[PDB]
C-alpha cells in the first residue's frame, strides 16, 4: 500500500 | 518557400537500413516485471519525466528509474528505440529494463547506474586537459548516433553525466531524438533556449545532425571562457540577437538568403547590424589557462551560421586541439 507509480522502496542501509 | 538543405555526412543511413530499425510507431515494447525495481531517493524533475536512484532487488544491482510523465510518455516508443539502436555505442546511456505500473499504466526507463553529478556541476572547474579529454568523448557519442542516424537534438551540460573519479561520461536524455531522413522537415521546438543552434530560432525546418554540434560548440564556449551560458537570451528571439551580437550579422543575412528562409518580422526591431567579433575578445585573466589557438580555431569551426558548414562530429575529433587528448 505504498508504491509511487506502482514502485515499492528500499530505505535505510 | 524555404531551399532544401542535406546533412554532408551520413546523409542515407536510414534508408539502407529496414523499417524495423527506424519505424518507432510500430515498435513492440517489451516489458519486464516493475516488481524487480524499488526506489531509493529522487535525483530530479524534468519538464515530462521524473529521476530516481533505485535497486534491482532480484541481484542488488544499482539503476536509475526515469518515470515518464504522459507527453513523455507518448513519445516513449521514439526513446526506447533510439535507446535500444544505439545501446553499447560509446558513451552512450545504456537501457537496462523497460516497466509499466499495472495500475495507472505510467511507464518507466530502467538504466545502467551512473553517479548523480552532471557536466554543468564540474565544467566550470576544468582543467584545459580536460576540457579537451570530456569534449572529446561527447564527440564519440556524437560520431556514433549521427553515424547510427540518429540526431540527439538536446545536447547540454545537464545531458552529460561524468563519473569524474572514473574519467566516464554518458550522454542521456534521448527524449528529443530523432531518425534523420533526407529532405524530412522537422519540429523546431528541440533544444534547450541557450543550445538552440541559428537554424532553429530562424524556423529553418530541414535542419540535420549539424544541430548538435552548434550546442556542443555553446558548452565549449562556456567552458573555455568561463560564461554560463554563453548566449544568453531571455527569449528565442533575443536568443538570435545574443548569436548577432558576437557572430555578426552579415553572416546571418547571407545565411538567410542562402536557404531562401523568411525572416520573422519581429527581429526587424530587434536584431540591428552588428560586426563579427574576434574569439580573443572573450578571453580575460580569468580564463586564459583554458584558452588556447587550438581552442579558438576549434571553436570557430563549430559556432557558424550555415549548419552545413560547421565541423561533423568525426571532423572535430581529428581537430588539433585533440592531440594531447590519450586515444
Ligand atoms: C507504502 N509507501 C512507501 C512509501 C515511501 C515513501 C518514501 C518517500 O521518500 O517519499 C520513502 C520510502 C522509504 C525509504 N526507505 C528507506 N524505506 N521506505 C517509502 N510511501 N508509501
Amino acid at each position: 500500500g505504498g508504491r509511487l507509480y506502482g514502485f515499492k522502496w528500499h530505505g535505510g542501509g | 518557400g524555404p531551399v532544401p538543405s542535406r546533412a554532408r555526412v551520413y546523409t542515407d543511413v536510414n534508408t539502407h537500413r529496414p523499417s524495423e530499425y527506424w519505424d518507432y510507431e510500430s515498435h513492440v515494447v517489451e516489458w519486464g516485471n516493475q516488481d524487480d525495481y524499488q526506489l531509493v531517493r529522487k535525483l530530479g524533475r524534468g519538464k515530462y519525466s521524473e529521476v530516481f536512484e533505485a535497486i534491482n532487488i532480484t541481484n542488488n544491482e544499482k539503476v536509475v528509474v526515469k518515470i515518464l510523465k504522459p507527453v513523455k510518455k507518448k513519445k516513449i516508443k521514439r526513446e526506447i528505440k533510439i535507446l535500444e539502436n544505439l545501446r553499447g555505442g560509446p558513451n552512450i546511456i545504456t537501457l537496462a529494463d523497460i516497466v509499466k505500473d499495472p495500475v495507472s499504466r505510467t511507464p518507466a526507463l530502467v538504466f545502467e547506474h551512473v553517479n548523480n553529478t552532471d557536466f554543468k556541476q564540474l565544467y566550470q572547474t576544468l582543467t584545459d586537459y580536460d576540457i579537451r579529454f570530456y569534449m572529446y568523448e561527447i564527440l564519440k557519442a556524437l560520431d556514433y548516433c549521427h553515424s547510427m542516424g540518429i540526431m540527439h537534438r538536446d545536447v547540454k551540460p545537464h545531458n552529460v553525466m561524468i563519473d569524474h573519479e572514473h574519467r566516464k561520461l554518458r550522454l542521456i536524455d534521448w527524449g528529443l531524438a530523432e531518425f534523420y531522413h533526407p529532405g524530412q522537415e522537422y519540429n523546431v521546438r528541440v533544444a534547450s533556449r541557450y543550445f538552440k543552434g541559428p537554424e532553429l530560432l530562424v524556423d529553418y525546418q530541414m535542419y540535420d545532425y549539424s544541430l548538435d554540434m552548434w550546442s556542443l560548440g555553446c558548452m565549449l564556449a562556456s567552458m573555455i571562457f568561463r560564461k554560463e551560458p554563453f548566449f544568453h537570451g531571455h527569449d528565442n528571439y533575443d536568443q538570435l540577437v545574443r548569436i548577432a551580437k558576437v557572430l555578426g550579422t552579415e553572416d546571418l543575412y547571407d545565411y538567410i538568403d542562402k536557404y531562401n528562409i523568411e525572416l520573422d518580422p519581429r527581429f526587424n526591431d530587434i536584431l540591428g547590424r552588428h560586426s563579427r567579433k574576434r574569439w580573443e575578445r572573450f578571453v580575460h585573466s580569468e580564463n586564459q589557462h583554458l584558452v588556447s589557438p587550438e581552442a579558438l580555431d576549434f571553436l570557430d569551426k563549430l559556432l557558424r551560421y550555415d549548419h552545413q558548414s560547421r565541423l561533423t562530429a568525426r571532423e572535430a575529433m581529428e581537430h588539433p586541439y585533440f592531440y594531447t587528448v590519450v586515444k
